[PDB]
């Protein structure tokens, strides 16, 4: 269709800045094909010379042209793969960086709906499957198509009667290859379904073993996994039977056309219309012309999968994000007046299910504010709406008499910081994680932030000070230390409006409160989210939250 | 059975 | 080791018939180069048309009869290797499910996932594919060398001197190129782990305006690959040069010796064509066998992880043999003291002693922690007690049969997991026989789930996906309650039955607990924080610090003004 035409031109525009490498690679393609096709022509000419005299003017010419084209074919084929492997790597690194940059600007509703299994396959495996189009699938298709025409050009020069019998059995070889490649892809798809079905059986048994042993169904789950393997085993045998049947067809047919031309070609040669040299040049070509039709049909089948695997990526990259227009307002006067005016929010993934029902309150910079409510009331959604992470369906959020989406993206998040409900620690060092997202900072501020958040006490227990490497996902440190690192990550930024969301986190909320009264300075707005009323007091005001309605 | 050489790049 | 790899013994009659058909197929395949040298000698000295006809019909039959025997040989081997791979894969699942319960807590589930799913399927499929190729080309590499000796020894011997001299440089550069190819694939997959780490924590990245920083971190990993990629692309060109030149230089070495020999009248020109056609087929059988062998060596290296997993012994005691017909339902604790064996330095429970009888309700209450749900774990034979004795109807728990005991002891978990199956079978999970349709309706009647499940478009056949998406927390409690009521347990364990139950099913819970006619043959252990059911319980015990602190009936305990008085006034 025309949908494949735009994917043709879009994939060609991707490889435009590799023009000097493709020209040098496509030169060596043409030089190698002409080098090899002339080799069997000189092979029969040596034998025809070898029936007379050893005259230098023709025998030594044919020998020299043999070694020159054998050198020419082998030296050019080495440089063709050298310039094509480098081209594929340059395309692969270009589309990986371009996709990851475009995936990073999507709205937060995209990542909630999309599973993380799909985005890993697009980034890791689909980019490799699309970079094989031009350096591999268009390389083999062009090399085989020119060579097939070249072989039939010489066959018409040798004997026009004999080359017609090659064309008669051809339509079978194209049809047999096209049928087998259709059936083989159908089975290999059914293998992928039944393999993940057997892995789904072990998915429930291993993870939920406590429920399995509570009812004595270990022999039941063994029975269902033994049955799910029998469905896989039937398809494994079906693939091998069809594959070994195709080889038997190919071997019988290859012998069939070899006897037809050895018999009829010999009968023509006894009539004097062919020489022994021209018969040997005819037979070498014929063994080679069957092996290039099979490659041409197989590769053209695989070119359609490369485009199909390149249409998932081009749909992820071109999806429009649902974000407000960026703002450029960054005033230096940021005293920090926060006003909520009848806000109502519904999640984009699950619409027409209201969470907020017209909330209205105001935060004063010099004071402390506390939020309390039951589990699932929606306290953390108020925290998300305060950092421009979403758009409220109704009402507005006013920060310094301005809508919160009108500020600069880097300037706002450097002044309105928060601590998450579940802290997440990345795979960098400790010093790189305290100063996360900071372009430039000194070592004194990192130490001072740990001192204020009680993180410097345990930072000297492990060697290298603050340059210690943290494991992946943060699975090296204690859970209690992880909240202290997250708290110190907020304070180093020198924020203006501060949000703390411990909620279910306890046994350290009084360690922070005792030193500083929720780190309230007098010009820094503080919002503390807690589940129990007997815990705050410190806050100047309290706003209880029930089912999205303040009391 | 027969070995099939992966295609040259 | 290969000795431990001595499986597939029961199929040695089928594998021997394969080994007799590969040699018969390898002998009949080489007729094609034999009857091209006899035809090229027939034309050089003429002869009758009978010898042309006789040489063609022997090449007709032997080539056709070699393709058929390969097809019969191939399917046989493919039929048997399917059975061995599937029988062993089902055998490794029975071993892990018979392991102790403590295997499945500290170690990651995904580590157990990999060793069973694709560390055995891909290991066996790579080995079964690469073993026949090594087996097919070894016989062709051996049957070709047999007739090379019979043909002419002079050109045969000169092949074997020049073969290892010409097959050292291709594999020395071949070793260097595959080293660089695996260094690219490691750095490509390493950068994917960095990119997917930031993508799974998008709210944390967005709240700090670090979208530019994550793009720079990814661009640093990709800029490291490009430095080593230029050297890798050159090493592909040199590897293609050395393989092509050394292969072609072999062909002209043997042609010069044969041409000098055939011009001296020692051998006919017919025998030179057969020998050269055997030279390329013998060389190809060596270079194929040289590439398969590291892959087979790799597969058997990774096979020691599977067999270690199968050979490890469980720590739990084996199942008992006694299956008595009727159980009264009495269970008692004799000064038990359980510690988690993962950290046995901490005594979670100590000094527990109570007796349960049919017709009475015993409630266990306490604060968060202090081994509340751990008492339910010891009752249904999930761990063994470190101290004390546990008695069920006068007998210890491991002395009882494994399937019969769990059919008479039913429990409700804190967070009852549900599986993706039909809800008609999910209610009747784990039964020895499939019950009729009346019992599932009766179980839904006694659980209060019938008011919701009958409103489904499919009802009892409504499919549920993984992790219980199409159900509420309250509906997850109701589906679990009916699962524990079909088998009519003699001892019933109720932990957190009303975590999200504030509806009519809670009224059915207390109706079953206190006024149902079937309570007189059941013993109930109750762990909920709702004090309405506590005050009607026949026995109430307080749990704090993993030990029994206060005891007695209900009315005997406020008059003591103990710990029960604390949260009642609060
Ligand atoms: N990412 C999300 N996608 C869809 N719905 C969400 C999401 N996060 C929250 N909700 C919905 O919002 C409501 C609660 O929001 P929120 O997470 O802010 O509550 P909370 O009371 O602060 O949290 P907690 O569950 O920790 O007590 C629920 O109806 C919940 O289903
Ligand atoms: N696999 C484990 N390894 C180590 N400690 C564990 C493990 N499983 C449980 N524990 C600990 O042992 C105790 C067992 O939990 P417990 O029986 O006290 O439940 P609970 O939190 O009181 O229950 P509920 O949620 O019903 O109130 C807890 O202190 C828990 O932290």
């Amino acid at each position: 269709q025309v949908n494949n035409k735009v994917l043709m031109w879009r994939l060609l525009k991707l490889s435009r800045p590799d023009l000097p490498l493709l020209v040098a690679a496509f030169f060596f393609l043409v030089l190698a094909v002409l080098g090899e096709t002339l080799i069997p022509h000189y092979s029969g000419r040596v034998i025809d010379i070898l029936g007379g005299d050893f005259d230098p003017h023709a025998f030594a010419s044919a020998i020299f042209f043999m070694c020159l084209f054998s050198f020419g074919s082998s030296l050019s084929a080495g440089c063709r793969g050298g310039c094509f492997t480098y081209t594929m790597s340059r395309i692969n690194l270009r589309i990986r960086e371009q996709l990851f940059s475009s995936l990073l600007r999507q709205d937060l509703g995209f990542f909630q709906e999309t599973k993380t299994g799909e985005l890993n396959s697009r980034l890791s495996s689909d980019t490799t499957l699309m970079s094989n189009w031009l350096p591999l699938n268009a390389n083999v298709l062009l090399r085989s198509l020119v060579k097939v025409v070249g072989l039939y050009g010489f066959m018409l020069s040798i004997s026009p009667r004999l080359t017609l019998l090659s064309l008669l059995h051809m339509p079978f070889t194209i049809a047999a290859e096209k049928v087998y490649n259709t059936r083989h892809q159908e089975v290999l798809r059914e293998i992928q379904d039944a393999v993940a079905r057997a892995g789904q059986v072990v998915r429930e048994a291993v993870g939920g073993l406590q429920t399995v042993r509570s009812f004595g169904a270990e022999e039941h789950e063994v029975c269902r996994y033994k049955e799910a393997l029998e469905q896989c085993r039937q398809l494994y045998w079906r693939r091998d039977l069809e594959r070994a049947l195709y080889l038997l067809v190919r071997r019988v047919l290859h012998l069939g056309v070899q006897m037809l031309m050895l018999s009829c070609g010999l009968q023509q040669m006894q009539d004097g219309e062919l020489t022994q040299g021209s018969l040997l040049s005819f037979m070498i070509y014929q063994e080679s012309v069957g092996s290039y039709v099979q490659t041409l049909v197989y590769i053209y089948g695989d070119m359609l999968s490369n485009v199909g695997a390149a249409e998932k990526v081009f749909s992820y990259m071109d999806r429009q994000p649902n974000l407000p227009s960026p703002g450029t307002l960054a005033p230096t006067t940021l005293q920090g007046v926060v006003k909520f005016q009848d806000v109502s929010f519904a999640y984009p993934n699950r619409p027409d299910r209201p969470v907020l029902k017209g909330l209205t309150f105001t935060l004063r910079p010099g004071e402390v504010t506390a939020l309390v409510g039951p589990n699932g009331s929606g306290k953390s959604t108020v925290a998300a709406l305060l950092q421009n992470l979403y758009q409220p369906t109704g009402g507005q959020v006013l920060l310094d008499e301005k809508p919160i989406s009108q500020y600069e993206h880097c300037y706002l998040h450097s002044q309105v910081v928060s601590v998450g409900q579940e802290p997440v620690l990345f795979s960098g060092s400790v010093r790189n994680n305290i100063a996360y997202g900071l372009q430039s900072c000194e070592d004194d501020k990192v130490m001072a932030a740990a001192q204020a958040a009680h993180a410097d006490d345990f930072i000297q227990e492990m060697e290298h000070g603050i340059y210690t490497d943290v494991g992946e996902k943060g699975s090296q440190l204690a859970a209690g230390q992880k909240q202290r690192l997250a708290i110190a990550r907020a304070l180093v930024r020198d924020p203006r409006v501060l949000i703390l969301d411990e909620a279910t986190s306890a046994l350290d909320v009084q360690c922070e409160q005792a030193l500083q009264d929720w780190n309230s300075r007098g010009d820094r707005t503080v919002l503390v989210i807690a589940h129990r009323l007997q815990t705050v007091q410190r806050a100047h005001q309290i706003l209880v939250l029930q089912e999205g309605k303040l009391q | 059975r027969r070995y099939q050489k992966s295609t040259e790049l | 080791v290969r000795r431990l790899l001595g499986c597939l013994g029961s199929e040695t009659r089928r594998l021997s018939l394969f080994l007799v058909l590969v040699v018969l197929s390898s002998l009949g395949e080489m007729a094609i180069p034999f009857f091209t040298g006899r035809l090229t000698d027939w034309i050089l000295q003429d002869g009758s048309a009978d010898t042309f006809t006789r040489n063609l019909t022997l090449m007709s039959i032997l080539t056709i009869a070699s393709a058929v025997l390969e097809f019969v040989g191939d399917g046989i081997y493919n039929n048997t290797m399917g059975h061995v791979h599937s029988h062993l894969q089902g055998e490794v699942f029975g071993a892990v499910l018979r392991q102790e319960t403590e295997f499945f807590q500290q170690n990651q589930t995904g580590n157990i996932m990999s060793r069973v799913t694709e560390d055995t399927s891909t290991l066996s499929d790579s080995l079964s594919e690469n073993l026949s190729l090594f087996l097919w080309y070894l016989v062709r590499g051996l049957c070709l060398l047999g007739i090379m000796l019979w043909g002419s020894v002079s050109l045969t011997m000169v092949t074997l001197i020049t073969l290892p001299l010409l097959f050292l440089l291709p594999k020395k550069v071949g070793k260097w190129y595959q080293l660089l190819e695996v260094q690219v694939r490691e750095s490509l997959a390493k950068s994917s782990q960095v990119a997917i780490e930031a993508l799974s924590a998008m709210p944390t990245v967005r709240s700090f305006a670090n979208e530019e920083g994550e793009a720079q971190k990814f661009r640093e990993k990709l800029q490291e690959i490009k430095t080593l990629n230029q050297k890798e692309a050159v090493a592909y060109a040199v590897n293609s040069w050395t393989t092509s030149i050394s292969g072609m230089l072999l062909k002209v070495g043997i042609l010069y010796i044969g041409g000098q020999l055939v011009t001296s009248g020692a051998v006919s020109s017919g025998n030179l064509v057969t020998f050269v056609l055997y030279q390329m087929q013998f060389t190809q059988a060596v270079e194929v066998l040289l590439s398969i062998y590291p892959r087979v060596q790799k597969a058997v290296g990774s096979s020691e992880k599977i067999f270690e997993y199968l050979d490890r012994t469980p720590r739990c005691p084996p199942s008992g043999l006694l299956t008595p017909l009727h159980l009264e339902g009495l269970v008692q604790f004799q000064d038990v003291s359980f510690a988690y064996p993962n950290r046995p330095d901490v005594l979670v429970l100590q000094g527990l002693t109570f007796t349960l009888r049919p017709g009475e309700v015993t409630a266990l209450v306490g604060p968060n922690g202090s081994g509340k749900s751990t008492v339910a774990a010891l009752l249904q034979n999930l761990y063994q007690p470190t101290g004390g004795q546990l008695l069920l109807d006068g007998k210890p728990l491991p002395q009882y049969e494994h399937r019969y005991l769990h059919r008479q002891v039913a429990a409700v978990g804190q967070e009852p997991q549900v599986f993706g199956r039909s809800l008609q079978e999910n209610i009747a999970y784990g039964l020895t026989q499939k019950p009729t349709m009346e019992e599932i309706t009766a179980a839904a009647v006694k659980s209060g789930a019938h008011s919701f499940i009958s409103g489904l478009p499919q009802g009892y056949d409504t499919e549920v996906d993984e992790a219980g998406s199409q159900l509420s927390g309250g509906q997850r409690q109701a589906v679990a309650l009916a699962r524990a009521l079909i088998r009519k347990p003699c001892v019933l364990i109720l932990d957190d039955a009303t975590s999200a139950l504030d509806a009519n099913s809670q009224l059915q819970v207390e109706q079953l607990l206190y006024e149902s006619p079937e309570r007189y043959s059941r013993s109930v252990l109750l762990i909920t924080q709702h004090l309405s059911l506590v005050e009607q319980a026949d026995h109430i015990l307080f749990l704090e610090g993993g030990a029994i602190r206060e005891g007695g009936t209900h009315q005997q305990l406020m008059e003591k003004k103990g710990c029960y008085w604390a949260m009642v006034q609060a």
